[PDB]
């Protein structure tokens, strides 16, 4: 029920409230590019990107049972350790996993925030799998959005 | 209960206006979930809708089975994470944020 | 000028750009419609009782300046010096910055229809209006007054359109937003005192009604009668413009608005919705062109006593303009808009203005015990300057006790910075003072070709 | 000689020099060129700004079956008054749009909703 899940820090209501607040405060999630990787029998990996902002969101969602993921074989240029922004198990928020071995349980999702300047929609090997509506760049100097991409 | 190429006709033409989006229930029609079947729903909407249009996503509704009874208790959190990280507008049926 | 053309200059002076910016910030502090209309009426009583006290001081002393000959006659040189210092660096450039910022809110709003303009566009357009007016008034002294009468005609027309079209909608039955006008409100001393800062900005000009409306057919009777008729009649036009805003907008829609009268002209005057961003933008640079006519009048009379630099209030040889004062006001007003933000420049202005309105009206009561035998032709009853000096300490102390922000520190430190310059350049004239003041005056004289004004006190 | 408060007759002997004519003409023409740049920067940003998002693109929608949300008059059915008492819960979910399904005056409340009056609310 609603009343008991407001006092539970691991409840489904608290993850929904953290996901919808993150969606409202981040330009990457409500406006940015959607670049998906290749298909897999277990997991779904995609990125949210915007040109001008120098960080990306990496969403990793396991829809099979428990598996191990090597994220170095999907996205190039990743560090040895990545910090978790949001997880479907709320105890693992702000922790650090290693990129070569990520243990995903059955029904686990992870959101990584990665500071980089190499976006996938600018690489021609990934341009066929990237999508936008209302295309715009971001100028960090002026704090505006502009269309002259 | 429609093919994907007939649903995207409600988006309209680049010079004729129509609905802002047609409602997308293709994730509500999944009775079992997998990595290939979720990839097939997401990529078929993004490839078939016209460029520059706005997508939307639903995982339930009053005519669908509820999510924790359709897929299991372990998929409540990961389908809410899928709904809020996909591009477009997420649509939430009442009680899905709790897990009814 | 008779009586009827005496009250027409009062209405034309007091109607300014304030009624197009202030309704958002009065409703933002008193969150209901009912208390929002009481503050708009109580501000017109403070403007009427305030202008009556200035009417007695204007006939008793009869000297040019502003409040500067009034404070010298009551307290001496030290509050007269601090008024000349605070009107140079605080009061006059902020008034030029609020008006030019209000011009750029009304040009940029119809281009960003359902969202805000970014802060870089409203500020880079406001700086282009400061530098355009500061060069036009520094070249062509008579050009500012040919266009001045068509900028006042554009102001009264767009006020009369909003009042009349709001009374038509009020007759048809669009009165739902007035139904529960007193539910959800604030009796905090910081919510009411900042609602008075924004309402009294829309009445700006009541303290300079003395100099221009005393060349009448029968003074000492028609001057206090034009104030009792003129300023309560503009108070009726300000209440009727807020009544017109609340027929087409809810109190939540008015807070979620960039310019309040563009949103009005988008719901009433539909095929001609662009006349409200056009006429308000004409009337706002006319209110900024009008404040550059007054540049140099107080600076000349304060420099005659040694309380202000004499390189200011010099006159250009070609294009006989007060060019060092207009350029000095354009520089400080451009600095003020980089932190910017109307609702943060109005608090900065009203704190220094009402500190010296309160010292001046208190000097009317001090000069009833100290400066008798002085021929007061106008003499207001004593309860009127007592109430005006009790509200003047309520409008100073209550923001700095309940809701203290950073502008009330930067305004106090800029006024007390002048109290250091009194004790080094006026009270204790040293040796190294005039050998800084004279080479600067000499080298700025050859740069701008400006001379002393071949003149007398007047 | 330039002393402090030179009249017109003494000033013209020195303001025509080279070291006071060119810093006066440069600073004037760098001011009206700063006006033309600040307007050309204002028009360039307004012309290059994107159309910002509508309300139906900004936030999530929340679909409510109104008979099963909140009963307020203790008759067993959810009503529109019960939805109004729960609007603080909906804003705490960071929801933009409320979607309410069919509440028209109906004979049939399922099977795509046979409706009796399109301009009336059903009395439950
Ligand atoms: C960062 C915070 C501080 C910022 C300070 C920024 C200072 C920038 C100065 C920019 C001045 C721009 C002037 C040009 C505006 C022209 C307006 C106009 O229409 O003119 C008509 C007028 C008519 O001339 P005509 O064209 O011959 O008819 O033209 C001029 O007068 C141009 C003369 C330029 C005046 C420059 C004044 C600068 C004074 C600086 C003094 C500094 C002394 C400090 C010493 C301290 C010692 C302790
Ligand atoms: C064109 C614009 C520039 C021209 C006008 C400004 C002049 C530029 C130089 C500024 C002053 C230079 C240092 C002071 C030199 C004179 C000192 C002296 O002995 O006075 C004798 C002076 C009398 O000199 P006399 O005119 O020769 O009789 O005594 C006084 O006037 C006392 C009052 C002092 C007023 C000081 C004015 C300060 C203006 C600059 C304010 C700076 C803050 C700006 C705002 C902060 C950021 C928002
Ligand atoms: C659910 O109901 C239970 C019991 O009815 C509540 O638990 C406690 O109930 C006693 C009364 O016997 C109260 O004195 C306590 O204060 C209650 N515990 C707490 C922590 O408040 C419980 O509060 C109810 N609500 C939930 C679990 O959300
Ligand atoms: C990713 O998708 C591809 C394409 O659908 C899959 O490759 C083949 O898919 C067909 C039917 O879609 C099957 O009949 C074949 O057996 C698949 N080939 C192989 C080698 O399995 C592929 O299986 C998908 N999954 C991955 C790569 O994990």
């Amino acid at each position: 029920n609603v009343d008991v899940q407001k006092t539970q820090p691991r409840s489904a209501l608290k993850l929904y409230q953290d996901l919808s607040l993150l969606h409202a405060n981040e330009l990457l999630l409500n406006r940015g590019w959607f670049c998906h990787l290749r298909n897999d029998s277990h997991y779904v990996v995609y990125t949210r990107e915007l040109d001008g902002i120098d960080r990306i969101f990496i969403v990793v969602l396991n829809f099979g049972e428990s598996t191990l993921l090597n994220l170095h074989n999907m996205i190039s240029g990743l560090p040895a350790k990545m910090r978790i922004r949001l997880s479907t198990n709320s105890a693992d928020k702000g922790s650090k996993v290693d990129t070569s071995g990520i243990f995903l349980d059955k029904g686990e999702g992870l959101i990584f925030e990665h500071n980089t300047k190499n976006l996938l929609h600018r690489q021609t090997a990934f341009r066929d799998r990237c999508f936008v509506s209302n295309r715009a760049c971001y100028s960090s100097v002026l704090n505006i959005l502009y269309t002259s991409c | 209960a429609e093919s994907i190429d007939r649903t995207v006709m409600y988006y309209g033409l680049p010079f004729i206006q129509e609905a802002d989006f047609p409602f997308n229930n293709y994730l509500s029609m999944l009775d079992t979930v997998s990595g290939n079947s979720v990839y097939e729903v997401i990529t078929s909407w993004m490839e078939n809708m016209p460029e520059g249009k706005w997508p939307n996503w639903m995982i339930g509704g009053p005519d669908s089975s509820r999510l924790t009874s359709r897929l299991g208790n372990q998929y409540v959190n990961v389908m809410n994470m899928l709904l809020f990280t996909l591009p477009g507008t997420p649509i939430t049926y009442y009680g899905e944020e709790i897990g009814m | 000028l008779g009586l009827i053309s005496g009250i027409s200059i009062i209405v034309g002076t007091i109607i300014g750009s304030g009624i197009f910016v202030s309704p958002k910030s009065v409703l933002s502090n008193t969150e209901a419609v009912g208390p929002c209309l009481i503050i708009w009426a109580a501000c017109g009583v403070l403007a009427t009782l305030g202008a009556l006290c200035f009417a007695e001081l204007g006939t008793m002393i009869t000297k040019s300046g502003g409040e500067y000959p009034y404070l010298m006659e009551a307290y001496g040189p030290i509050p007269a010096y601090l008024f000349s210092w605070a009107s140079l660096i605080v009061i006059k450039p902020t008034s030029f910055a609020i008006i030019c910022l209000s011009f750029s809110e009304y040009v940029c709003a119809p281009f960003y229809v359902g969202c805000k303009p970014p802060q870089i566009v409203v500020k880079c357009l406001a700086a282009a209006a400061i530098l355009f007016i500061s060069t036009v008034n520094s070249l062509s002294v008579r050009l500012g007054s040919y266009v001045q009468n068509i900028f006042t005609a554009a102001k009264l027309v767009i006020v009369a359109i909003i009042i009349i079209s709001g009374l038509v909608l009020l007759a048809q039955g669009n009165t739902k937003n007035f139904d529960n006008s007193f539910e959800g409100a604030q009796l905090s001393v910081g919510a009411i005192s900042l609602a008075f800062y924004n309402g009294l900005w829309a009445y700006d000009g009541w303290n300079q009604l003395n100099y221009i409306t005393e060349e009448l057919r029968n003074p000492y009777r028609n001057l206090p009668l034009a104030i009792i008729i003129g300023i309560p009649l503009v108070t009726a036009c300000y209440i009727l413009m807020n009544v017109s805003y609340f027929t087409v907008m809810t109190a939540t829609e008015l807070l979620q608005s960039q310019a309040v009268a563009v949103t009005f002209g988008d719901r009433v005057l539909y095929p001609a919705s662009w006349i409200v961003p056009l006429f308000v933008a004409f009337s706002t640079i006319g209110a900024a062109n009008g404040t550059c006519f007054t540049a140099g009048r107080l600076i000349y009379v304060a420099g005659r006593e040694g309380h202000m630099l004499k390189v200011l209030s010099y006159i250009s040889v070609r294009r006989l303009t007060p060019a060092p004062a207009i350029i000095f006001y354009g520089i400080i007003a451009t600095i003020y808009i980089i932190p910017g933000d109307i609702n943060s420049l109005v608090n900065y202005f009203s704190f220094a203005a009402w500190l010296f309105y309160g010292l001046t009206i208190l000097g009317l009561i001090v000069m009833r015990f100290t400066r008798k035998e002085l021929e007061r032709p106008i003499k207001v009853p004593v309860v009127i300057p007592v109430l005006m000096t009790l509200i003047s300490v309520f409008l100073v102390l209550a923001p700095i006790i309940s809701k203290p922000t950073w502008e009330y520190l930067y305004c106090v430190l800029f006024i007390l910075s002048g109290l250091l310059f009194y004790f080094l350049f006026v009270h204790y004239k040293f040796g190294w003072a005039q050998k800084i003041s004279k080479p600067i005056t000499m080298h700025l004289q050859m740069l701008m070709e400006v001379v002393p004004p071949e003149e007398d006190p007047e | 000689q330039p002393y402090a408060g030179m009249p017109k007759e003494v000033l013209f002997q020195f303001s025509g020099q080279a070291r006071y004519r060119i810093p006066r003409e440069i600073l004037f023409w760098l001011t009206v060129a700063s006006v033309l740049v600040l307007i050309a920067a204002t028009i360039a940003i307004i012309a290059l700004s994107p159309k910002c998002l509508d309300w139906w693109q900004e936030g999530p929608m929340y679909q409510i079956y109104p008979r099963s949300f909140k009963d307020s008059n203790k008759d067993g059915n959810g009503d529109l008054k019960g939805i109004q008492d729960k609007l603080d819960y909906i804003t705490a979910l960071n929801i933009k749009t409320v979607w309410i399904t069919s509440f028209y005056k109906s004979s049939l409340k399922d099977f795509r909703y046979g409706v009796e009056d399109f301009r009336e609310v059903d009395p439950i």
